[PDB]
């Protein structure tokens, strides 16, 4: 085989890629040889013959992303009185997985997304996180933040990583918005 | 404090496109006849299109065509040197 | 100059 | 400067050894990535053995011969270097079919 | 100092140089690499090796999907059309053959041959090859009208609205209403099955069809509907086109308060989505300059045609109709701007260039030559009357006569004898005869212009005012009928003050004419009164120079689309 | 400091990390999950050798003040290397 | 080849003219005038501009001192600021100023105010400052005896940081000046030749780590001297 | 210039003389940049500019152009030469 | 007339 | 010219027979372009041939370097690169 366009079946390669994407988003573990295979496949999918499959790949990666964020948001809902501590660790795992996803979809992010609306794969993860999980529960996740920092002056200090890992979470979910580097974080929390 | 300052015209094109000479040197008119007679008044003149030329050259240019030599726009002076 | 601009 | 490649039957070691450095520095470079002492393994330019104290500059590794565009090739023995799998040939166009 | 060339670019240079051995293997490369290889064929000067590759629809379908690198494609395609390679015609013929072959095949294959048809037709309409995009759109129309299921109805309506655009720009207006009726039937039978379609894109094309037909009263009534049909989910292309045509329709109805509201929002929206070097933004700037030329803000209008031409001249190569229309618009605003100054070397350069482009890419008879050959003739008038030599200006008068007669014949063949454009040509030819010493039919042509304009436009527009002032200067300055020209001068001044404030630029030519009229029949008191008000007009115009350009006028984010559309509809 | 790359033909190419960071996607190859192992199932040995030589050409001639000679991409290895150059973002 | 001689002469005339050393301005004028009638005006077109710039220098400076007195607010530079503008298309002192500079507040007022004067006196002219030819006489009085030394602005930046505080690290010095690192090795080495600053560090080679401090034991035979 | 000299129209003469002025100064700049100030072709353009100045009624600097051309022609090519004779002929025609 | 040919 | 220069830069590190063939092709092609008047596009061919003459210092390469430097001088006088002409001639004397 070579790097030429071929007539590749989208279903089988999508099923092969879904396992790696699942192993990336929750940051469990990925085999490096399998990671190289996923690069070799993410290249071949974007230049598939006769019609490039980059559009289908993007519009199904977003479906996988939205159902993953929906499942994790249900996990947040069922976890009463522990939304913030679990939110910190889940957001850290999801942000590292989003960076590794941007690395995973590098060719699609520089030959089809930049050609067109559509959003970067790494920036689509954070955007979907803030527009599908934060939006239903924006009020609840912030009232505790203000209460904890007010209680620090009142005597009851909060944990460092619990409160500092979310004050920058709103910063990172607007990195793609170069015109608003900090506007969203200031208006909704500060 | 003894200090040294190089003065220059802030045009970045640094070539009078009419006479092809350097924007800081004398124009071709002031280097041909007035080189030995009187060469100190050869200043540059800008325009609305922000294309500075030697004032003698652009006035020499304006005697036949009233457009900027580089881009064919209406030529109107906005800044001189003096 | 006597006339106006052409319509 | 000298840019050359060091191959052991499946590999290729891209170095940046200067004209001042001799064979010993390249042996240390190989040891830094392949973990083999210079006593165990010796390099082979073409079919000729290089003295350790002999500088690569007089061993035919001039700058105009070993530019990074086409670095010089030396064989490594711990030869039988496998060919690079040369790309498919092109039609000669002016060849009469 | 020196940066090494990219391995990708070095391989592109190597693949191009090895072209003969690998000309067909490039067609198997990804569509990303294919555009770069063909752009290197263009850059190296291998236009002959590139024309044979862009004349194949199989190759050109893959290179058309490089949407990021489209501004280069428009400058490569044009480079071939100037080169002498009829790429547009050959692509149209190839698509006609393809559709005639695949008409009876599966509808899924027909759907694929329609999407390729839409992108190719849209490219050839964007590039300015409307006649050559007419064949592609008709060929796609046959494919989508062969079937009758719910899937192809929307494709048929989209092809009809796209096909109406390539007819308005081609000045094939006699087929415009036929295509509108066809799309009317298609969307009427869409409404029968329940599915609804957006009518803003279709109505905005009639907004240009009737505007070019000078049916301003009907064009306004259609642009009301077009702005009513704007929804939230429409693409910025459709919204920008609708706002642009609404502005064009509102200008000629003398509703300049809301025409600015539409055109400034259109300029901002096109600049925000597309960019500052995009052909659609150039179109929006061109019609913004049209607006600013029609509000007596000429100083801010010549700077927008120059901004709209520099986008089209850098994107669409040298000899294109889009560059030609930008020249013929700039040759008219620079005509108007330098009308008092008398510097018509710039305005003639943009007038000889537009004619030199249209006469090369369009047939000897075409309505787009009516506007191009009129403008150059207008500049030829003012150079002649201000020329120091008399034998040269006699020849200039002769050439202007030839141009006016040719433009009038084209306009009459296109529309008839009682059209507003033909009235403008009548007024211009009478204005010519006012300096050609042929006054006896000059007055007849002026009267014809007045009656044709009054029949359609009425007596509430400045278009009739220019002809009234022209006839008044005819009577006053040469024909010696001083008494009957006073009412014409008064009409011109009154209706000029009605619309364009107290500092309308055309009022000077009425004041200095009516003062000359009075200085020969007595009544020195009114001479003194008009000399008093003429200094007031001079200082008013001097204060109203409006040094701020229109790019700073449109600003950034004044309001969204909903506010503009609702304000325009509530104002109506 | 050194990274090794595997061709589709089984060849191994070892180059410094700073040379291999020239490619856009080799940075992503070295990122993500954790001398680093890099495998290409499509890229053969000759084009990867050409890319690896281009790394040393690029880093040595980076921001040089002299006339940089052009990289000799041979006519027969031109399209296979062009595909590799696009995929590697090299 | 008379043209190559001009390149040797123009550079060597530039060094002579701006450092203030000359037998007489009339001799400089006579030399360029005699070369004009021996090789042509275009041969001495740049050289005659070099002499003329020194003639403008007197005319430029007094107008600047007239400008500082005709100020609405009381603005004082605090230093004997001497300036002369040099044509960029004639002088060979351009070279390649790849090293940026940031003068501190001692001379920041002087350099900033001169821009306002020069922008209004002459229209359309921008000033490029050759900071490595500017030599200033700074009040050296941190020790017992007020010695007088001749240092450049490149040398002034190192010295000025030490005048305010006698203990300045080399890490701050290499970042405050915002200029090249290789010339800083020889910048302060010349000061230690005349023992301006003690070698507080122990390493013989001067580097980024070598924090230095001024010399309280410095002695000079002459009150006024030039540091070479 | 020779069309301008041999035509009756004042405006046409002025326009063509200005056009010849532009062409002569551009040619002189090209020759001065390529060869130098002191060369035969630069003197050719100086003599042409002198003739043109004599044609444009600017006799003040036409003389300057003519001696400027002669002092380069007779220096490099010798005091007696064809082009020296042509330039002094132009100078004499300007004088008398 | 009035002069000789241009050099 | 670009194709010839690229191919010469490629086959510079080859045997003397292919270099002889390339120098002959460059001689006929550069002579054609110089005869056609594309001097700026004939220097590149002739500079490539001259570069091919310098890799090996044998007798035939030394002989043909003078030919490349006399044809390179002809495509630099018609192109008015007189400043490079003296350098080319000094190189020609070096090989001669
Ligand atoms: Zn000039
Ligand atoms: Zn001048
Ligand atoms: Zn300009």
């Amino acid at each position: 085989t070579s790097l030429k366009p071929r007539v590749v079946d989208f279903d089988e390669t999508w099923n092969k890629l879904l396992t790696t994407i699942k192993a990336v988003v929750m940051l469990e573990y990925v085999e490096r040889a399998t990671w190289n295979d996923r690069f070799s496949d993410i290249y071949a999918l974007c230049v598939a013959y006769p019609e490039p499959l980059g559009e289908r790949l993007y519009t199904e990666t977003k479906i996988f992303l939205e159902n993953h964020v929906r499942h994790l948001h249900k996990r947040v809902l069922e976890s009463e009185e522990q939304v913030l501590v679990m939110y910190h660790r889940y957001w850290e795992e999801y942000s590292k997985g989003a960076d590794y996803m941007d690395c995973l979809y590098r060719y699609l992010n520089t030959q089809f997304i930049k050609k067109n609306p559509l959003m970067e794969i790494g920036e689509l993860a954070l955007d979907m996180w803030r527009k599908l999980m934060v939006e239903p529960l924006q009020a609840i996740l912030i009232r505790m933040l203000l209460r904890e920092i007010k209680n620090d002056r009142g005597g009851e200090d909060p944990n460092q990583k619990v409160i500092h890992g979310v004050i920058n979470s709103f910063v990172h979910v607007e990195q793609y918005k170069k015109k608003f580097p900090l506007k969203f974080y200031q208006e909704i929390f500060e | 404090w003894n200090a040294v300052a190089l003065w220059a015209w802030d045009i970045v094109v640094d070539n009078c496109a009419i006479c092809r000479n350097h924007i800081m040197d004398l124009c071709i008119e002031c280097q041909a006849n007035q080189a030995s007679a009187t060469s100190e008044e050869c200043t540059v003149a800008w325009g609305v299109c922000n294309h500075a030329f030697h004032f003698h050259c652009i006035s020499r240019w304006l005697k036949t065509r009233q457009v900027c030599p580089l881009d064919n726009r209406e030529w109107e002076f906005q800044k001189y040197g003096h | 100059l006597t006339r106006n601009k052409g319509p | 400067d000298v840019f050359l490649m060091i191959r052991r039957h499946k590999t290729t070691i891209f170095t940046d050894a200067k004209e001042s450095s001799t064979v010993f520095e390249l042996k240390r470079i190989v040891e830094g990535i392949l973990k083999r002492p210079p006593d165990e393994q010796r390099l082979y330019k073409d079919d000729q053995l290089l003295d350790d104290g002999k500088t690569l500059g007089e061993c035919g590794f001039t700058s105009q011969t070993a530019r990074p565009q086409a670095p010089a090739t030396v064989g490594l023995a711990f030869l039988c270097i496998e060919p690079f799998s040369s790309p498919p040939e092109l039609p000669d166009v002016m060849k009469p079919q | 100092e020196w940066i090494p060339e990219t391995l990708y670019n070095t391989a592109i240079s190597a693949v191009v140089d090895n072209y003969i051995r690998s000309r067909r293997d490039i067609r198997s490369l990804p569509e990303n690499i294919q555009f770069d290889v063909y752009y290197k064929l263009y850059q190296q000067g291998r236009l002959c090796q590139l024309g044979s590759e862009f004349c194949e629809l199989e190759v050109f379908a893959k290179v058309l999907r490089a949407l990021d690198k489209r501004h280069l494609l428009h400058h490569c395609f044009q480079a071939l059309m100037d080169h002498g390679v009829k790429v547009a015609s050959v692509l149209a013929y190839s698509f006609s053959r393809r559709c005639s072959y695949i008409a009876e095949s599966d509808a899924a294959v027909k759907e694929k041959a329609i999407q390729v048809g839409f992108v190719l037709g849209g490219f050839l309409s964007d590039a300015g090859w409307y006649s050559d995009a007419e064949k592609v759109f008709l060929s796609c129309l046959q494919l989508c009208t062969l079937h009758d299921e719910m899937l192809h109805w929307f494709r048929a309506v989209e092809c009809c609205v796209r096909l109406l655009h390539v007819r308005n720009g081609n000045c094939k207006y006699h087929l415009g209403e036929e295509t509108f009726k066809l799309a009317q039937t298609y969307m009427d039978k869409l409404s029968k099955h329940g599915q609804q379609a957006n009518k803003a894109a279709l109505y905005g094309e009639l907004c240009a069809l009737l505007f070019a037909k000078s049916h301003y009263d009907e064009a306004y009534k259609w642009c009301i509907e077009a702005m009513k049909e704007i929804t939230a989910g429409l693409p910025v292309k459709v919204v920008v086109d609708v706002l642009r045509q609404a502005s064009k329709a509102c200008v000629v109805k003398r509703e300049f308060k809301k025409a600015e509201q539409l055109i400034k929002h259109a300029v901002y929206l096109a600049r925000d989505h597309f960019g500052s070097k995009h052909p659609k933004y150039s179109d929006t700037l061109l019609d913004y300059g049209f607006y600013l030329l029609n509000v007596d803000n000429i100083c801010q209008s010549v700077a927008i045609y120059q901004a709209a031409l520099d986008i089209r001249q850098s994107v669409f190569g040298g000899k294109n109709i889009h560059v030609a229309t930008a020249h013929e618009d700039l040759a008219y605003s620079s005509y108007v701007h330098q009308y008092s100054s008398g510097k018509f070397d710039n305005a003639l350069f943009h007038a000889e260039r537009a004619i030199g482009i249209i006469t090369h890419i369009l047939p000897e008879d075409h309505l787009l030559l009516a506007s191009s050959k009129r403008v150059k003739a207008l500049i030829l008038e003012e150079i002649a009357i201000d020329c120091h030599n008399k034998e040269t200006e006699q020849r200039l008068l002769q050439e202007a006569h030839d141009l006016h007669l040719s433009s009038l014949q084209l306009a009459k063949k296109a529309f008839g004898e009682f059209n507003v454009q033909t009235a403008k040509h009548y007024g211009n030819l009478g204005r010519l005869y006012q300096s050609m010493r042929k006054f006896k039919e000059a007055e007849e042509m002026h009267i014809k212009a007045i009656q044709i304009k009054e029949q359609l436009l009425g007596q509430e527009d400045y278009e009739v005012a220019l002809s009234v002032g022209h006839l008044a200067s005819l009577y006053n300055y040469d024909m010696n009928q001083y008494e009957n020209a006073e009412k014409l001068y008064l009409r011109s001044i009154a209706i000029g003050k009605k619309l364009f404030g107290e500092g309308y630029s055309g009022l000077e030519y009425d004041y200095r004419g009516l003062i000359k009229l009075y200085n020969s029949i007595g009544n020195y008191e009114k001479v003194f009164e008009y000399h008093n008000v003429l200094s007031n007009w001079n200082r008013l115009r001097d204060r109203q120079y409006s040094v701020t350009d229109a790019l700073e006028d449109v600003s950034t984010s004044p309001q969204s689309t909903e506010e503009v559309v609702q304000s325009f509809l509530i104002s109506q | 400091m050194y990274v090794k790359l595997i061709s589709s033909d089984g060849h191994e190419f070892i180059v410094k990390r700073e040379h291999a960071l020239t490619s856009g996607t080799i940075k992503a190859m070295l990122s993500g999950p954790g001398t680093n192992e890099v495998n290409f199932r499509e890229i053969p040995s000759h084009v990867l050798s050409k890319v690896c030589m281009y790394f040393t050409y690029k880093v040595r001639y980076t921001n040089s003040s002299t006339e940089i000679p052009e990289f000799p991409i041979a006519p027969e290895i031109a399209l296979e290397l062009l595909m590799a150059a696009n995929f590697l973002d090299c | 080849d008379k043209d190559v001689f001009q390149k040797f002469y123009a550079r060597m005339l530039a060094k002579r003219l701006i450092h203030g050393l000359s037998m007489s301005m009339d001799s400089e004028e006579a030399m360029i005038n005699k070369l004009k009638q021996a090789c042509g005006y275009e041969f001495t077109s740049k050289l005659h501009r070099m002499y003329t710039d020194m003639s403008v220098s007197a005319d430029l400076n007094n107008k600047f001192n007239n400008f500082i007195k005709n100020q609405d607010t009381v603005i004082d530079l605090g230093i004997s600021f001497q300036i002369y503008v040099l044509q960029a298309g004639a002088w060979p002192l351009t070279q390649a100023p790849s090293s940026t500079f940031a003068i501190p507040q001692e001379l920041e007022k002087s350099v900033q105010m001169f821009e306002l004067f020069y922008s209004q006196h002459f229209s359309g002219r921008k000033l490029t400052w050759l900071h490595y030819l500017c030599t200033g006489e700074v009040k050296m009085n941190y020790l017992g005896k007020p010695y007088v030394a001749m240092v450049t602005t490149y040398q002034m930046a190192v010295l000025l940081a030490f005048n305010n505080s006698e203990t300045v690290s080399y890490k701050e010095l290499q970042d405050s000046t915002q200029m090249n690192e290789k010339e800083l090795t020889k910048t302060i080495k010349s000061l230690l030749d005349v023992k301006m600053i003690n070698h507080d560090s122990e390493k013989e080679d001067i580097d980024a780590e070598s924090s230095f401090s001024l010399n309280m034991n410095f002695s000079s035979k002459r009150t006024k001297f030039k540091i070479t």
